[PDB]
This record gives structure tokens, sequence and C-alpha cells, in this order.
RNA sequence: CAGUCAAGCGUUCAUAGCGACAUUGCUUUUUGAUUCUUCGAUGUCGGCUCUUCCUAUCAUACCGAAGCAGAAUUCGGUAAGCGUUGGAUUGUUCACCCACUAAUAGGGAACGUGAGCUGGGUUUAGACCGUCGUGAGACAGGUUAGUUUUACCCUACUGAU
RNA sequence: GAACUGGCGAUGCGGGAUGAACCGAACGUAGAGUUAAGGUGCCGGAAUACACGCUCAUCAGACACCACAAAAGGUGUUAGUUCAUCUAGACAGCCGGACGGUGGCCAUGGAAGUCGGAAUCCGCUAAGGAGUGUGUAACAACUCACCGGCCGAAUGAACUAG
């Protein structure tokens, strides 16, 4: 359908991220602190929820 | 803690020539010449043996010292970019609607045309930064190559067309359509 | 206008504010129509919603057979009786206000139309046009 | 009105969305407590008209997250630029339904605004009923009728020499 | 609403921009000098004096009474505390191997380590587990955890307060 070789390439920019638990910011997958001033550069993070 | 001395090293290849005034750097290489400004960091420069340039900060703080290594990488990319060049291969991702990407020149601007993205009737035009070469390279399906001397223009323009193809009002985790960078390398890689 | 609005119409002078009683022009057995609202109308302080020719309205039957009483239903105005200016340049008006009963989709409850109908209303609701006798 | 912790709910899973047991705060659009100013009087409810301001944003603009396939929806951010209605009943503020709309968000300005209006209520004097009192009379119990004064001064504002 | 003292009322004066209560100090009319509390960028008289550090705020902070902010957080930055690892090559980053004794002994439909379960010692080398995960119903097959290859000097964990 979409030749899943590209999905990993495509998901790495859209799905393979991490989310700040306070300001819902989109972060790199291996981030330790959120890069946003309002949330106080908090360390509380969650992975971006995947399909299925 | 005011490190009284900090030093990082700038190796100079054979064929290049480096001209550095106060904070205006001029690198001359086979593929061209690249320059920019650095007057916003207050660093010193030292020529050693025509093949090695030294950069130092005296009595620098944590942030000040960290800025030095940024320049070390930054000017190095000029040297790499002027000897080997910069090549950014760029891949399409489409599920149902093939994306028609062409090159148009209105007023000689050499625009990049995007069509049929999610079946949209809108056409998205991305200007080509000067010094960046566009290649509808064959033998690999649905890929474009951007090449140039300065990594900044090559990288930013590559990112520019990436951002112009975002998807709105839909689940990006499902609608993976777009154009995404697949390979960052050198024009004269493996040389 | 609304769900059954097939196309757009130019603005025409409003002549039917809410609370007006309007003649029923079909064979559904209703005698008059009481306006309580107008579809697509805006909002403003103290501005009474007003109906015009071809506008779907929320109407109520005040005279007719009992099964049509005591309940609200959509309606479409087919005669205005207030002069309005067509963009061809003419001012025209009927002698009385008239309308029909229709579902929210615009399917008319009745089967026949008595008297003439306005061209704007007929051009906009296809179902009203079919049962219309004379259109002007 | 908003946080902090996290036993659980959520098919599995604390934190998509909720969240007990606790605990920290904010506001003065509620009601309280006090009597500091006013009893040689600052015209008390409500409605009508009108202007501006606050944001704790209902919608519209742009985004982030999901137990976001789509549509619909929910949580959140920047955001007060623009808009937030017509009616039945009640004096009502409040309340409840009908209907349209993108939505029918919440508040302040001496609980905005009576030399701007009205006087429906409260809140003089007339009168009726119920309960209470022997009685005169009492009732945030019910009902009906009951005078709304002045700007030519200064400033403010809109215009005008 | 009570106790002791000091104040205002009855009180001016310098300071707290402004104030009955605060700080300094209580008053005849004048002249000179020195100070109090308070200040010395300009308004404003007086050092843009000297010295050691901290802080960059896309709501900084700026002086008691006094005109406010907390719980909880922050590889922002600074200084510390306690643990460990390290040239017998520390952490990273990149590369390879990761073997035999013995598939240790049950669950036998199947367990070298991996649906599980009482267990658990050796030989080879600088190094590799009677095994960490991916994997097979098992086995290998990948991987780790350990060392080796490069690298050449500090690295990690927890906590405290400015
Ligand atoms: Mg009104
Ligand atoms: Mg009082
Ligand atoms: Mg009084
Ligand atoms: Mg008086
Ligand atoms: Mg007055
Ligand atoms: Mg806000
Ligand atoms: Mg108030
Ligand atoms: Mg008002
Ligand atoms: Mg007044
Ligand atoms: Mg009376
Ligand atoms: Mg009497
Ligand atoms: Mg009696
Ligand atoms: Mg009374
Ligand atoms: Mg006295
Ligand atoms: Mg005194
Ligand atoms: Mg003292
Ligand atoms: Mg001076
Ligand atoms: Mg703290
Ligand atoms: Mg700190
Ligand atoms: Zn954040």
């Amino acid at each position: 359908i979409i030749e899943p070789s590209l999905k990993a390439l495509a998901s790495k920019y859209n799905c393979d991220k991490s989310v700040c638990r306070k300001c819902y910011a989109r972060l790199p997958p291996r981030a330790t602190n959120c890069r946003k001033r309002k949330c106080g550069h908090t360390n509380q993070l969650r992975p971006k929820k995947k399909l299925k | 803690m005011k490190y009284i001395q900090t030093e990082q090293q700038i190796e100079v290849p054979e064929g290049v020539t480096v001209s550095i005034k106060s904070r205006i750097v001029k690198v001359v290489g086979p593929r061209g010449t690249l320059t920019k400004n650095l007057k916003h960091i207050d660093v010193t420069f030292t020529k050693v043996n025509n093949q090695l340039i030294k950069v130092a900060v005296h009595n620098g703080g944590r942030k000040h010292v960290a800025a030095l290594r940024t320049v070390k990488s930054l000017v190095d990319n000029m040297i790499t970019g002027v000897t080997k060049g910069y090549k950014y291969k760029m891949r399409y991702v489409y599920a149902h609607f093939p994306i028609n990407v062409n090159i148009v020149e209105k007023d000689g601007a050499k625009f990049i045309e995007v069509r049929n993205f999610l079946g949209d009737k809108k056409i998205r035009n991305v200007p080509v930064r000067d010094g960046v070469t566009i290649e509808f390279s064959t033998n690999v399906k649905d890929e474009i190559v951007l090449s140039g001397n300065s990594v900044e223009d090559v990288s930013q323009n590559a990112a520019d067309l990436q951002q112009i193809c975002r998807v709105r009002n839909k689940d990006i985790r499902k609608f993976l359509d777009g154009i995404y960078v697949s390979h960052k390398g050198f024009i004269t890689e493996d040389l | 206008s609304g769900n059954g609005a097939q196309g757009t119409k130019f603005r025409i002078s409003l002549g039917l504010p809410v609370g007006a009683i309007m003649n029923c022009a079909d064979n559904s057995g209703a005698r008059n129509l009481y306006i309580i609202a107008v579809k697509g109308s805006g909002s403003r302080l103290n501005r009474l919603p007003a109906a015009s020719l071809g506008d779907m309205v929320m109407a109520t039957v005040k005279k007719g057979k009992p099964e049509l009483r005591k309940k609200v239903m959509p309606a479409i105005v087919v005669r205005q009786a207030k002069s309005w200016r067509r963009r061809d340049g003419v001012f025209l008006y009927f002698e009385d206000n008239a309308g029909v009963i229709a579902n929210p989709k615009g399917e008319m409850k009745g089967s026949a139309i008595t008297g003439p109908v306005g061209k704007e209303c007929a051009d906009l609701w296809p179902r009203v046009a079919s049962n219309s006798g004379v259109v002007v």
C-alpha cells in the first residue's frame, strides 16, 4: 500500500516523538526536559501514543 | 566558573584558503567561496602553520565557552561544504494521491511546484535559495536531490518544502503523506 | 433557506416579521400559517426576525384540521405582498402573503399549489417548482 | 476558580480523559463578620438606552494532544480584534421552556446609569382576607388603589467663532 | 477584649515620595561647626567612589512599619554534600566476538537462558552468563553484559541552597 520502508521514515518525523505532560509540546523521542518556558522545562514526559 | 583559557582546533585541508578579518571569515575552495559574520560572539582567531587555525576564549562562562564549539563546527561545515559539497536527498511519501512536484520559473525565481497533495486544488510554491541545485534524479522512484556549498541554504530549503507539506484537520499518525528527508551527505561523498 | 436550499438567491426586501399570519397556499388542509422563526436569520438587539419570499421559516398552523394544530413545522413562503426590487429593475408584489408546508429537506407536505408563485422561490426549491401552477 | 501528590477507573495502562485519601492557593460577580466614613438626608429593586474595560474564551483566527480511520467530539495554548438573539410565564435579579444562530461565555464601572425614562415590587397615609392579640393593633403572609421637583453655574463631552 | 512600656490625642522638625501613631530628634530669636535617621545617575544637596561574586526576566529587581504570594517543579546558572567508575585506558561515540564443560536439574506437548520452575559450578582466552532482552511450540537466529578495536581524561548517581 505505502511500502512500509517509507512509514518508518515518515513516522520518524511525525510519530516517533515524545510529549510533555504539562504543555502538550512535541519533543524529540529521547528528550529529557521540555524546551518550553511555560511548563518550566519540566522533566515529566510521555511517549506519543501510537496506533493499535 | 570563568575558564581562564579554552581551546578547540580547526584543521585546514590542502586546497582551501582561509581569510579571516576581525570576525568576517572567508573560505576559498574548489567549489567556490563561503563567508558570513561572527561579530556577535567575541572570539579570537589564530593562524598556526597555514594548515591549522586556533580559536580561543579567555575568561569565559559556561554559555560563552559552549558558543566556541558551535563556531568550531560551523566554520568546519564551510570547509566540508566547499570541498565535498552538501547533498540532501528528499523523498516523497504518498498513500493514495501521487504528488506531482515540478520546477517553474516565474520572473526567473525558479520556484518549486507542488500539486495533488491530498488531492488539494491549492498549488504550493517554494522558492529555491541561491546556490542550491535541484535534481529530479532518476533510478530511484519519487525522490529529489538538493545540492550546494552552504549547508544552511541546503538544509533550510530542504526543511522549507518539508514544512509546506503538513497535513491539517487529520490524524498525522495515520495520514503519513508528505515529503521527508531521507539522507544527508556530501556531493563528493566517499572521495 | 437551509438543507433544501439548492443554490443562492439575491437579497429581497423583508416583509414578514415574526408573529405574522400568512395564508396557506397548498392542499394540505391548513388555512393560515403563524411565523415563529426564520431559518438563516441573524441576531441583533430588538430586531425581529423577518421572512421574505422563498425563505424557509418555522411556522405554526392556527386554522386547519386538528392534526395540524398544536405543533411546529417548517414552511416556505411563496407570496410576499410587499414590493421588492428584482435586479432586472422591476418592483413587484402580490396582493397577499402565502406559503406552503414542507419538511426540513424541502419536500412539500401538500400536493398542489393554488395561485401564482414567485420566481425566486420556485427557482430555489425544486419541489415547490414542480407543484407550482403559475410562476412569476 | 486553579494547582501539587497519586490508591484506583479507563479491556492491558496513573496521568488520552478522570481521580479518592490529603495538602497549597487565587478572586471579591455570593453570602457572611466588623462598624471605619455618611442620619442639618450620596434618591435603595428591576427593566429600557448607552459607552468602555477584565479574561477565568462560547464562537470566529492559527496551532498542540487523544481511548483523533473519516465525520463528530474531548483536553490545552496564543488570543478580548469581532459577535453573542427573538419570544411564552413572573415586578422580578434568578429560574424554566419554544426557536433561530457560529455562539446564544462569565463579570465590573458607587451591587454603572431616576435634575436619562418607567413605577411593576418593596416602602407612608385608604381598604379587604387568613392567623395572632380581649383590646388599640402585629405579620420578609396574600390582594387593590396610591404627586417621581430644578440645570441658565463650572468642569467633562459634541459641535461652533 | 486584657498586661507592661513607649507614643498620638496635646506635636511642630529631618527621613519613610505621599500618611496621628514608624526611624531620628522634640521647638525662644539669630550666626558658625559637627552629625542622627536617611542618602550621594538625573529630578536632588552629596563618590557614574573603591572592592569580591551572583542574576538576563517574550510579567527581572530595587530597602523595615508598607501596601502582599504559597505548596510543588526546572542538564537555566553558581557553590556545595554523600556515594561510587577511572591511564590495570573513566563516560560517550563509532567496530567485532560474545565459545566449550553441559541441552546444568524438574515442568516432557516443549526449555542450551529465556510459556515456567527448585537452582548456579568449571575450562578457553585481553573477553564473553548452568545467561538480559528480540526470538521458536522447542533449537539455533539476532541482541545484551562483558571484554577487546579507535579515542585519551575525567564520568555517573542521589541530595542541599543562592
Ligand atoms: Mg428589548
Ligand atoms: Mg455601615
Ligand atoms: Mg444618614
Ligand atoms: Mg449635607
Ligand atoms: Mg447624588
Ligand atoms: Mg488566558
Ligand atoms: Mg461588587
Ligand atoms: Mg447599567
Ligand atoms: Mg444620575
Ligand atoms: Mg398602605
Ligand atoms: Mg380602615
Ligand atoms: Mg379574635
Ligand atoms: Mg414589615
Ligand atoms: Mg480630644
Ligand atoms: Mg511627637
Ligand atoms: Mg528603636
Ligand atoms: Mg547634584
Ligand atoms: Mg522553591
Ligand atoms: Mg539551581
Ligand atoms: Zn512542556
